[PDB]
RNA sequence: AAGCGUUUACUUUGAAAAAAUUAGAGUGUUCAAAGCAGGCCGCCUGGAUACCGCAGCUAGGAAUAAUGGAAUAGGACCGCG
RNA sequence: UACCUGGUUGAUCCUGCCAGUAGCAUAUGCUUGUCUCAAAGAUUAAGCCAUGCAUGUCUAAGUACGCACGGCCGGUACAGUGAAACUGCGAAUGGCUCAUUAAAUCAGUUAUGGUUCCUUUGGUCGCUCGUACUUGGAUAACUGUGGUAAUUCUAGAGCUAAUACAUGCCGACGGGCGCUGACCCCCUUCGCGGGGGGGAUGCGUGCAUUUAUCAGUGGUGACUCUAGAUAACCUCGGGCCGAUCGCACGCCCGGCGGCGACGACCCAUUCGAACGUCUGCCCUAUCAACUUUCGAUGGUAGUCGCCGUGCCUACCAUGGUGACCACGGGUGACGGGGAAUCAGGGUUCGAUUCCGGAGAGGGAGCCUGAGAAACGGCUACCACAUCCAAGGAAGGCAGCAGGCG
RNA sequence: AUCCGUAACUUCGGGAUAAGGAUUGGCUCUAAGGGCUGGCAGCCGACUUAGAACUGGUGCGGACCAGGGGAAUCCGACUGU
């Protein structure tokens, strides 16, 4: 098949390496995964060792790492916007590490609402009417509201950030390799990581 | 090759086995083992080619099947059995207890023990490593995992196991003065006092140890395994002691003791 | 060459075929060999149908339904023969497990009967008694080994204390020196 | 200065968005008594590559050699020389083989004709094996 | 006792160096080529050792051949603000 | 044993080659009484093969309703051998040959802190908090209808088991650990305030994988090492947490008991395998420049791989080797330990029983399996070649003997 | 038209578009090649070049435009008349 060898090319000098035997098993290359965003599809592959892999195919959820508060959420990703290795990888949405995408700020909404108790997002106007998330921010006790302000001193955020809360979609870098274990794992971006990518998106779209 | 290999060419033998070039063309391949294939001595080799109990193969298998043969507190019903350094192979009709111990040459030495010494053994750990609750593990230079130790036992140090329960009693620790077993090499089978460790980045560290007759010489610390504190062991020696007196000195000793006795 | 089931052709077509395919015995494990069939769609170019009769008609033919033939083997398994004499979970399966009576001329007339397989003896219950004992036995021998190790660190932290504490009683003398 | 590529450059050990009420800089010892420069320590630059601040251990052999090429980009081409024994002809030749090492960029200070020492680590590219561990400058050229 | 004291080439020791082969210890295969056996009224023992170019590691030496120091003094040293 | 002689001339002294002289192989001729060892289709054809054999295997301990034998103590299943067959393991070892191959293989030295690893051995295997006195239905061997000219070709119908394929719980297990925290209690203050406790309900709470954050039990010359704390994920083409088997047979007032064998997450050990670091290879200049956007030399980010790597992809830089012989070509070259001749130096050979490499007519691709790009495994094309009813089937002796050339 | 590649011979200029191959349509994108004002920001104007995906009955310089080629012999060098 396709090998992946030292073997079949040339040498530091420039001369050619002559075959001295031919293609073997240790020696193998397999067809990319190229993951899409849809339906989980995860075959299983059999390697050297009788071990697994996991080729993902479709795959839309992932365990996105907030990294500043230490909790990470498992949300779904909803689009690929930048990839520095190709932009046809932009094109065709299709998931390796190190991509940028988008991913829905419900979660880390909910934690914020439930940890800090302040408002997030939100443009102002509007109101719930299941009220559920004015239950969770509403009625403390007289020592727990201690608590909840010592933890609103600590409760800044950042611009862009909130900016993206606002919007709705969170930009995270993928981690894991998805075509190997069959996860797309990976941290949401802040601070100048933030800033370099959406320079970048700035300078894609013109 | 595809694969690993199974078979053993009498030729490709270790030369320590002492094996004989003109009955076969193939030599006893140990399996595998708490011993590495060049510093172990099969089964086999230890009842055929050594004791002379048996005649064949066959019979060696024979002696194997009706479980006589116990290697250090267990019955191994395999002719190729890795038997290496420090083993205590236990024969129960004929009350025979055998410990694998070096002679002055790089040969194992037919070492006759009694049950008391035989009841425990002595091991030389390889490394500590942290199991995965934070548990302290021993491992030897048999394979043996010996979990929960004591923190002074370090990386080049000896314990004292007891065979009916795996556990350790005593260990010595690698310092200066102590007694020093070389297990592999150009000096395989020396026993002297430690007088000198020298470190190296990088490369190998290297030892150098002082006979008790005062040939002192260097050995790297992967062939070295001490035996005990000072000059006092607590293991039995054979005869020659471990101590590679010279070619004209061996020619003396085997002349004037063949002409005394006549 | 015979049919093959989920080939839509009725020519003849050349498939590969491995171990869990129809027409094909694997010899070596996981071996692989192209072997050719017939489409499924019956046509004249066939020797041989073969045919199930599903539904019993208002005839009796005197070839396939007269003629009635009993089964070659009884019920081995315990809980298959509780399926079919419709029996509880309590109640004894050897007195109703089904034998065979064996006769012929020279020999006398035998009757034998199959070894029960997944019956509930008191050498399974020992063998599940024997293996929560072997758990009892590796959570004592943890437990223990645990305690002694606790002593055992507690003793050595004590050790180091105290020689801690002279390295530091010795740093004061250096400092009063 | 840095970050001149497509992706986000960055150290992957070290994070550096936590909550604040100058970045945290990673490095290590590399070992055998080599000494760590200063600038790898001070400077903003990073390198994934470096013997100090990067994914790589040195390992095994500790060679030497004279630098004679610095056209490629954070690697150089060194030049070492030796006398090779022939046993019928009881004299020496000289040979000499070159090797592509990757010079990390904490040594700037660095010229063609130094005496450079290079370490066998894993291989970081087609014929890079050798990291630069300390750089000895050239006899006089203080200036 | 541990660590650092221009770098080598050169010389010596030590380790690591597969066995089979070469030199060679012992041994009446009736001798020898061979083999690792064998010998005594159960015991006594041997199955060594030398060499293994070249390259790599290590510790003594600094005679010989390279290699630099401080010369717009961006030099060492003992101290200071 | 550091060795010479004849031949140019009418005769002499030199250079100079030829011829003798003596070994080791290869063949051949003549002759041959004894005995111990002993090479042996390598040189040309890694050319082609008739025939027969060379990898199969059962223990008290995975399945026994084939009377194929066989015991009488039976009715509380299976006494005991055992054809065949399912399952597991081996078949990736050994043997043959040197075709290809010139920093390649291979030899010495190194590391995997850059990776896998069946078996064996030593560790783990009630750590998880939510019908078990044992769950499901197919199937081979057995019976019965056959198709073809023909295969170690197989189908349909009946049946019947698993340590084959799946599902899955009782127990440990009564309580702890982090968070939610209704609410309650105590002191002080005019009072908001401030300080210290207890606490219903719910959530998660074992090892393995993945991702992120914090601190720094045991180590290394050196980790982004091992371990610890928090947050979650958890692949339905699902990581383990026993729905196994055999021998002696006891104790307690139905429940507890041994010696083992077998099945496995993970960590070591061993057998290894593979990539790498430095040094080393015959002749040729009538081979002086070679490689290079069809990877050539590096960087960044990925794919894939067991892992490190232009191995590959996208974008950049124009780099890399060479008169110290690169590149190209030839080899009647597998490399080495080694063999012969030998003063001291060398020269020639090494296909050949030991180690490593490559291959099964020539390439290429893949299933199974820990390990193969395996050929006494398949799948296609080319060369060679068998049977045929003309629709089709079957092959790989550079294995052991042997046949042709 | 674009990308390769191009021999004998020679006056070294040529032969040469030698010879011999591949691609060409539509649509939807990506990258690169710039000015004015106050390594950065804002405002604007141009045609090209390269690459990718999808798709049509393999059709695509779709009409038009638009070299058949190679090896030799004789004569005249040639451009020209
Ligand atoms: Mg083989
Ligand atoms: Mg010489
Ligand atoms: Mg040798
Ligand atoms: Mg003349
Ligand atoms: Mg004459
Ligand atoms: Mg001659
Ligand atoms: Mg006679
Ligand atoms: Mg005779
Ligand atoms: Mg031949
Ligand atoms: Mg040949
Ligand atoms: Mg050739
Ligand atoms: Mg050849
Ligand atoms: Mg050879
Ligand atoms: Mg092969
Ligand atoms: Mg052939
Ligand atoms: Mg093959
Ligand atoms: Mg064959
Ligand atoms: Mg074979
Ligand atoms: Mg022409
Ligand atoms: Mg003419
Ligand atoms: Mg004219």
């Amino acid at each position: 098949g396709i090998s992946r060898d030292n073997w079949h090319k040339r040498r530091k000098t420039g001369g050619k390496r002559k075959p001295y035997h031919k293609k073997r098993k240790y020696e193998l290359g397999r067809p990319a995964a190229n993951t899409k965003i849809g339906p989980r599809r995860i075959h299983t592959v059999r390697v050297r060792g009788g071990n697994k892999k996991y080729r993902a195919l479709r795959l839309d959820v992932g365990n996105f790492s907030w990294g500043s508060e230490c909790c990470t959420r498992k949300t779904r990703i909803i689009d690929v916007v930048y990839n520095a290795s190709n932009n046809e990888l932009v094109r065709t949405k299709t998931l390796v590490k190190n991509c940028i995408v988008l991913i829905d700020s419900t979660p880390y909404r909910q934690w914020y609402e439930s940890h800090y108790a302040l408002p997030l997002g939100r443009k102002k106007g509007a109101k719930l009417t299941p009220e559920e998330e004015e239950i969770l921010n509403k009625k403390r006790s007289k020592k727990i509201q201690k608590k909840y302000d010592e933890r609103k001193k600590n409760a800044k955020i950042s611009s862009l950030l909130e900016e993206q809360f606002q919007q709705g979609k969170l930009l995270a870098c993928i981690a894991s390799r998805p075509g190997q274990c069959g996860r797309a794992d990976g941290y949401v971006l802040e601070g100048k990581e933030l800033e370099f990518y959406l320079r970048k998106i700035k300078a894609r779209k013109g | 090759a595809r694969g690993p290999k199974k078979h053993l060419k009498r030729v490709a033998a270790p030369k320590h086995w002492m094996l004989d070039k003109l009955t076969g063309v193939f030599a006893p391949r140990p399996s595998t083992g708490p011993h590495k294939l060049r510093e172990c001595l099969p089964l086999i080799i230890f009842l055929r080619n050594r004791l002379k109990y048996a005649l064949t193969g066959d019979e060696v298998k024979k002696i194997c099947m009706q479980r006589f043969i116990k290697i250090d507190g267990k019955v191994r019903t395999d002719i190729t059995y890795p038997a290496g350094f420090m083993d205590v192979i236990s024969i129960d009709k004929t009350g025979e207890n055998f410990r694998l111990i070096y002679d002055t040459k790089g040969r194992f030495a037919v070492h006759r023990i009694t049950p008391e010494e035989a009841k425990y053994k002595l091991c030389k750990v390889r490394k500590i490593f942290v199991g995965t609750k934070g548990i302290p593990h021993l491992v030897t230079h048999d394979a043996r995992t010996i979990r929960y130790p004591d923190p002074l036992i370090k990386v080049n140090d000896t314990i004292q196991i007891d065979l009916e329960t795996g556990k350790i009693t005593d260990f010595i620790k690698f310092d200066t003065g102590n007694l020093c077993m070389v297990t592999g090499g150009a000096n395989l089978g020396r026993i002297g006092v430690i007088t000198n460790r020298e470190r190296h980045p990088g490369s190998f560290d290297v030892v150098h140890v002082k006979d008790a007759n005062g040939n002192s010489f260097a050995t790297r610390l992967s062939n070295i395994f001490v035996i005990g504190k000072g000059n006092k062991p607590w293991i039995s020696l054979p005869r020659g002691k471990g101590i590679r007196l010279t070619i004209a000195e061996e020619r003396d000793k085997r002349l004037a003791a063949k002409q005394s006795s006549g | 060459f015979p049919m093959k089931q989920g080939v839509l052709t009725h020519g003849r077509v050349r498939l590969l075929l491995s171990k869990g395919h129809s027409c094909y015995r694997p010899r070596r494990t996981g071996e692989r060999k192209r072997k050719s069939v017939r489409g499924c769609i019956v046509d004249a170019n066939l020797s041989v149908l073969n045919l199930v009769i599903v539904k019993k008609g208002e005839k009796d033919i005197p070839g396939l339904t007269d003629t009635t033939v009993p089964r070659r083997l009884g019920p081995k398994r315990a809980s298959r023969i509780r399926k079919l004499f419709n029996l509880s979970k309590e109640d004894d399966v050897r007195q109703y497990v089904v034998r065979k009576p064996l006769n012929k001329e020279g020999k006398k007339p035998r009757t034998k009967a199959p070894k029960i397989q997944r019956l509930v003896t008191p050498r399974v219950l020992q063998h599940k008694r024997r293996r929560i004992a072997l758990k009892k036995q590796r959570t004592k021998k943890n437990k223990e080994e645990a305690a002694e190790y606790a002593k055992l660190l507690a003793k050595r932290m004590k050790e180091a204390k105290e020689k801690r504490q002279e390295q530091i009683a010795k740093r004061r003398r250096l400092s009063s020196l | 200065d840095i970050q001149t590529e497509r992706a986000y450059q960055k150290q992957p050990t070290i994070f550096q968005n936590k909550k604040r009420v100058k970045l945290p800089r990673y490095y290590k010892n590399i070992g055998l008594g080599f000494k760590t420069p200063k600038e790898a320590i001070e400077g903003t630059y990073i390198d994934k590559k470096c013997p100090f601040t990067g994914n790589v251990s040195i390992r095994g052999r500790i060679l030497s050699g004279v630098v004679t090429k610095m056209k490629m980009q954070r690697t150089i081409v060194i030049r070492r020389d030796y006398l090779h024994y022939i046993r019928k002809y009881n004299r020496f030749e000289k040979r000499h083989k070159n090797m592509s090492v990757h010079l990390s960029p904490c040594f700037r200070d660095v010229q063609i004709g130094d005496i450079v020492t290079v370490g066998e680590c894993r291989p970081l590219s087609k014929t890079v094996r050798f990291n630069v561990l300390k750089v000895t400058k050239a006899a006089g050229t203080k200036k």
